[PDB]
């Protein structure tokens, strides 16, 4: 029962921007994906205490949600948007990794990971 | 208690499934012991009652599959009541068919809404599972058994002029005098044969049913007394094996007496887990939807709740924010309730967003939760 | 897996009908008379009737009329019955070998349409064109009487008024013409249409419709030369005849509502009106067109069913809750009155709602008293053979219950009177019954928001004791107010020698649906007075009570409960069982217990000593109105349903599994075509193929037996009852298997588990080439395990031998 706490979201020594990439992604693609109606999952990090799951920080070494994406881009935690979308693959491949195939949540995953493949092709290039 | 201002059609229109379905204003009725071989849905484990409205979600590619081949055909699909759903044992059923439907793109994967309304009580009489993993079930109708006026075998054919009938009471007494008067034939009296008469224990029902829904008798309830028993049973908050129970009622006239015995004796709803923590009490039922005080509805994770609002509600613990995300009751925000003791998820307290609606705040319990108790 | 054999001890007495023709000879005067399943005729002489004919039919007389078309030499004989097979009949003597041959039958039955609340209306056109059929609603069935229609096949008309009432063929019409009384949602009226046989429909009448009396009830065809429709009510007597409209609202009338009519005079000057009530008055037409109607009151006969006019001034007046009566009608009264005087009292056992069996005269002939009648026709009706010898008690009130109490020499009666309220505050009787002149008369003690109305009628329940030899009312207590008596029982409990009477009774509310509330009351009768030993208060209605073993099993709405008898002389609950049902039906043998619910849900527990409490064994619903309930043996179980309908539910004690020995095997089914009122253990013959016996009364004043039989003798007897339907002619040559089938508008399966006894004891009825016939290759008898050969002597032997056991 570790339910480690949540990954930083400001940090004052790095360097605040607000790239063109970066202000898309938070007024475009994570409102989208906010807005959902299969979001509420990933809106918060993995509760582990309450899900009574042992072994998903045990399985899954770097956690990651939507929240906190968020609060990184609204914290310009960002300098880059291959951040922005390593976090995002990488709450999408735990997802896949923790649950086996077929289940609800894998599916819900599969569908918001499509949604987001389809509205980040729309790449405006940095001011 | 207080006023109501907030148009009640909504509940029913399940405005939260998207925009306007695809309405479908056909009706297949299959005949009385007819065996039919009929696909089971796997994400439902709800008692469904005929007239009961139905929402689903489903996104499963096996379940739009299914849908897409349902809605080509009879759009017709059973609903197993199961007694012990752990191992998916079911004997009793009832039969749902497809009125909307709903595809949705511009989403993340394929998803299907729809609503459909129950039609058909069945036994269960062959369980299937095929190489797919879908499940069908060869199947029997059970028989809608409506008997005949328990004094047409005693009447004498004089009396026959009789028969026709152009402060209630004194209505209700003359009533009962005029028509039971054969009784005087028989080794039992005129108010005996009024409790197993269809029109009093109608109007004993509707009575206590004037209680919670404030709609007036005249056009809300229905006029035969299988469609009365039938509306009566879809909002009784009763837990599943009492459903059970009564779903395996064929005569009307036995489901309207049990019905009617249930509201005489259940007072307090409590918690299923707890079963010594008093939720809410029946005086406390308040009518918010059409379909009654109690109707199903679903959630984007693809749950069925059955819903059952009440004006106030005690010993109950309130988590989360407000949030009008999915609200099936448009214009107020629900947040979620667990109990008092052990802490299940007993509902929802649902407060208005504007001021000037009425109620303000309210609650919907899941009757999969609560259980009914006598003092 | 039945085996059961029921026979009739006693044809029903009740009559349901009867007409006045020219049947058997146009120069003769007959009468007929219908008693449900049997059907008599007379030929009217100065002296008053004279038996001529007695048949039996296998349906239910629901519709009984003559008519003659043009070309016949005498009446015709239309009969409809229950399962809706028709028949037209006509009468054959030559000499003395009498045969009614069928000129006409056919199944009317429809495939679709719910029956009417009016029940089957069947009319007759004057001048012989067509019949019509009132069977469902919104659907008027035309059987048209032409020489060639031997099938009598019939077509269907739609209706737009649903709700009919009363329907009947007016007088004088080029096309035939009917007129009837419906109700909308404006009120009721009248309306006439013409039956059109080339287009099969409907055409408007020779007048428009009439809003009439909101309780317009019946409807009278005067012939000619007045014509038009008579509507009465209760409150007025109209006349509709195109133009001629007539009303009159006579307050004599105003006292009870009339229902059944018959016609005097042939051009329809006079006519005969009852009342419920029994009070009979004379409508008279004054004289081209009508003049004026008016209203005399006649006198007080029977609580008439229906009326007949025959001649001499003499009246026939037919009633199933009492007497049948020969009345003749003076043209002055007498000192009371009146203007009818009594001529002759035909017996009516109906309706039979409890019995007992007693051995009163002669250890060993048993003996059976029976309630019969209501209101004023009610009586106390002892029967034993010598065919029957019968012994009438009237007692002027409603009887109820009955028991017989052995050491006090007496009888338990429970019985109901109909008072009215006083015009200060009170209740006054409209007839001094047995209750008001009993020897003696208690109330009880003790232990109501709106009260009374202006001139209601109230019920008001007694216990009266009668004694055995001279059948005085001894004693009539009466118990409290709205209070209704159910159960009665005497009996002795506990180590107390003393024989009690026990009353379960219920306290009946306006406001309260079901009663919440009830006694049971314990009292012991000794020197001509009744003493009220013992009370108690339950929580519901005591619809029943048995004594079990010294204890007393009582029913208490959905809970059945086991008193001890103290002694402090005091009722202790023992042991409780609660149910789904509210227990109406209970009964006993040894340990184990039945109980019965109105829709014939049936449950059979057993009791366990060592235990004390009760243990469910087992149980079945099938939803059907039931009436009585009786215990055959261990595992056999015998009730009357819905329909007037027989079966018989077997248990398995031993078994196989423990999820089929809780059900309860549907092992028989009969139709009977009486409705069952009480079953009892009794045997009315001296003291064997035959093992047990229980009598059972009915509604038509029907008594019959049910017994069990072999495998070997059942087996035998359907056989014999097989081959007797091929070679026995059926009036309207109506099918034995159709008429014995169980018939439910629900569904519809033979007979299984029951021989019929009528029909086995008119094997000696026939010649003897007919019975070689029945005995022809038979080789059934598998009693002795192979096949034993049969004689007609033999089953002549076997036959009296059945016969001598009721
Ligand atoms: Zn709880």
């Amino acid at each position: 029962s570790m339910n480690p706490p949540p990954p930083e979201t400001s940090n004052p020594n790095k360097p605040k921007r607000q790239t063109n990439q970066l202000q898309y992604l938070l007024r475009v693609v994570l409102k989208t994906l906010w807005k959902h109606q299969f979001a509420w999952p990933f809106q918060q990090p993995v509760d582990a205490v309450k899900l009574n799951l042992p072994d998903y920080y045990k399985i899954i070494k770097t956690p990651m949600d939507m929240g906190t994406i968020k609060k990184r881009l609204e914290n310009n935690y960002y300098w880059n948007a291959q951040e922005c979308i390593q976090d995002f693959n990488t709450m999408f491949t735990n997802c896949y990794i923790y649950n086996k195939p077929g289940d609800a949540i894998v599916l819900m995953a599969e569908a918001l990971e499509k949604l987001f493949l389809q509205k980040i092709n729309e790449l405006p290039t940095e001011e | 208690p207080n006023i109501i201002n907030f148009d009640t059609s909504l509940p029913t229109s399940h405005t939260y499934l998207g925009a306007d379905m695809e309405e479908f204003h056909g009706r297949t009725l299959h005949d009385d012991d007819s065996c039919q071989v009929i696909p089971v849905l796997p994400q439902v484990m709800m008692i469904l009652i005929p007239g009961q409205t139905l929402p689903l979600q489903l996104f499963h590619p096996q379940e739009v599959s299914m849908v897409r081949n349902l809605i080509q055909k009879d759009r017709t699909f059973a609903v197993l009541a199961y007694s012990n759903v752990q191992e998916r044992e079911a004997q009793f059923g009832t039969t749902a068919e497809i009125y909307a439907y709903r595809e949705e793109q511009d989403f993340g994967i394929e998803i299907v809404k729809v609503k459909a309304i129950g039609r058909q009580r069945f036994k269960v009489l062959e369980l299937r599972t095929q190489s797919d993993g879908i499940q069908q079930a060869k199947v029997q109708i059970l028989p809608e058994c409506v008997l005949p006026s328990t004094m047409s075998a005693v009447q004498l054919e004089s009396l026959n002029k009789c028969q026709i009938f152009p402060c209630s009471y004194k209505w209700w007494q003359k009533y009962q005098k005029r028509k039971f008067h054969c009784a005087n034939l028989t080794s039992w009296p005129r108010w005996l044969y009024s409790l197993y008469d269809a029109e009093t224990l109608m109007d004993r029902i509707k009575k206590q049913l004037r209680e919670w829904d404030e709609n007036l008798k005249d056009d809300s309830l229905p006029s035969n007394p299988i469609d009365f028993s039938y509306r009566v049973a879809a909002c009784l908050p009763i837990d599943d094996v009492l459903r059970i129970q009564l779903l395996k009622i064929g005569s009307a006239i036995q489901r309207l007496r049990c019905e009617l015995d249930i509201m005489n004796k259940c007072t307090s709803l409590c918690c299923k887990q707890c079963q010594e923590t008093e939720i809410t009490t029946k005086n406390e039922i308040f009518s918010l939807s059409l379909c009654g005080p109690m109707a199903a509805y679903v959630n984007p994770h693809g749950y069925v709740h059955e819903t059952l609002t009440v004006y106030k509600a005690c010993n109950l613990n309130l988590i989360g924010r407000p949030s009008t995300e999915h609200s099936w009751f448009p214009g107020y925000a629900w947040t979620v309730a667990q109990c008092k003791i052990c802490a299940s998820h007993i509902g929802w307290k649902f407060t208005a967003t504007k001021k000037d609606m009425s109620p303000q705040k309210f609650w919907g319990l899941t009757r999969s939760a609560l259980l009914p108790t006598i003092p | 897996m039945s085996y059961n054999y029921v026979v009739t001890a006693q044809k029903p007495t009740a009559v349901n009908g009867c007409v006045t023709g020219h049947f058997t000879s146009a120069e003769d005067l007959n009468l007929l008379i219908a008693k449900n399943t049997r059907l008599e005729i007379y030929v009217v002489t100065a002296e008053g009737l004279r038996p001529v004919k007695e048949v039996g039919m296998y349906g239910k007389i629901a519709v009984m009329e003559l008519f003659r078309p043009k070309g016949e030499s005498k009446d015709l004989l239309f009969i409809l019955t229950a399962k809706y097979n028709a028949c037209i009949l006509e009468y054959k003597q030559s000499g003395e070998s009498i045969d009614i041959i069928t000129r006409a039958h056919g199944n009317v039955q429809d495939r679709i349409g719910r029956p009417s609340e009016t029940g089957i209306i069947g009319i007759i056109d004057p001048e012989c064109r067509m019949i019509g059929l009132r069977l469902y609603d919104g659907l008027f069935k035309v059987i048209p009487l032409d020489r060639d229609n031997k099938e009598l096949k019939a077509f269907n008309i739609r209706l737009e008024e649903l709700h009919v009432i009363d329907v009947k063929f007016l007088y004088g019409c080029q096309a035939p013409t009917i007129c009837f009384v419906y109700q909308d949602p404006q009120g009721r009226h009248v309306k006439t249409y013409e039956v059109s046989l080339r287009e099969k429909e409907f055409n408007k009448g020779p007048w428009k419709q009439e809003n009439v009396e909101a309780e317009a009830s019946m409807v009278i065809a005067v012939p000619e030369p007045f014509g038009g429709a008579i509507i009465i009510g209760q409150e007025s007597i109209t006349y509709h005849n195109g133009d001629k409209y007539l009303a009159i609202a006579p307050p004599i009338i105003k006292q009870s509502t009339i229902v059944c009519h018959n016609r005097v005079d042939p051009n329809g000057s006079r006519y005969l009106l009852g009342d419920m009530e029994g009070r009979l008055f004379m409508l008279l037409l004054e004289k081209v067109t009508l003049k004026d109607l008016r209203v005399e009151l006649l006198g007080e006969t029977s609580i008439a069913e229906c009326l007949t006019y025959l001649d001499n001034g003499v009246v026939f007046v037919g009633s199933r809750l009492g007497d049948s009566q020969l009345v003749k009608l003076n043209v002055d009264s007498n000192e009371q009155g009146s203007y009818v005087v009594a001529m002759e009292t035909f017996t009516n056992l109906g309706p039979i709602v409890d019995m007992c069996v007693v051995d009163l005269e002669r250890q060993g002939q048993g003996q059976l008293v029976t309630c019969s009648g209501a209101f004023k026709e009610g009586s106390l009706r002892i029967i034993r053979n010598g065919k029957l010898h019968i012994r009438t008690v009237p007692l002027y009130e409603s009887p109820r219950k009955i028991c017989y109490q052995e050491v006090s020499q007496c009888f338990g009666v429970l019985s109901s009177r109909i008072e009215v309220q006083d015009t200060s505050g009170g209740t006054t009787a409209l007839r001094p019954s047995a209750s008001t002149q009993a020897l003696s008369s208690s109330v009880s003690s003790s232990k109501a928001p709106h009260e009374t109305s202006f001139g209601e009628e109230v019920e008001v329940h007694n216990l009266l004791i009668i004694d055995q030899h001279t059948f005085e009312v001894l004693h009539a207590h009466q118990f409290l107010q709205n209070e209704y008596a159910l159960s009665l029982v005497s009996c002795k409990l506990g180590k107390d020698p003393n024989t009690y009477f026990i009353v379960g009774t219920a306290m009946v509310y306006p406001e309260e649906a079901e009663p919440k509330q009830g006694r049971i009351v314990v009292f012991q009768y000794s020197d001509g007075k009744l003493q009220t030993v013992a009370e108690k208060e339950v929580k519901g209605a005591v619809y029943s009570m048995v004594e079990f073993n010294g204890k007393l099993l009582a029913s208490i709405n959905s809970t059945v409960r086991l008193y001890e008898w103290t002694t402090e002389k005091e009722l202790r609950t023992e042991c409780n069982h609660y149910n789904n049902i509210m227990a109406l039906y209970l009964k006993t043998k040894g340990d184990f217990i039945l109980v019965g619910d109105l829709m014939r849900s049936v449950l059979l527990l057993a009791y366990k000593p060592m235990e004390g409490n009760f243990e469910e064994i087992a149980r079945d619903f099938n939803p059907n109105w039931m009436s009585a309930v009786e215990i055959l043996d261990d595992d056999n179980f015998l009730g009357a349903e819905n329909a007037f309908n027989l079966f018989v539910c077997q248990k398995d004690s031993a078994a196989t599994t423990d999820e089929e020995r809780q059900h309860l095997q549907e092992v028989g089914l009969f139709h009977l075509g009486e409705f069952v009122n009480v079953f009892c253990h009794g045997s009315l013959v001296m003291q064997t193929p035959t093992q047990g016996s229980v009598l059972f009364g009915t509604v038509n004043g029907m008594i019959g037996l049910v017994t069990s039989l072999s495998e070997s003798w059942y087996n035998l007897l359907l056989d014999m009852q097989n081959r007797l339907n091929k070679v026995i002619k059926s009036v309207g040559k109506i099918e034995h298997s159709f008429w014995r089938s169980f018939h439910t508008e629900r569904k519809t399966e033979p007979a299984t588990g029951f021989i019929d006894g009528d029909l086995i004891e008119s094997f000696l009825d026939i010649s003897r080439p007919k019975m070689q016939e029945v005995v022809a290759n038979l080789q059934y008898d598998d009693g002795s395990g192979m096949k034993r050969e049969a004689t007609a002597d033999d089953l002549i032997k076997v036959v009296e031998e059945l016969t001598r056991i009721h």
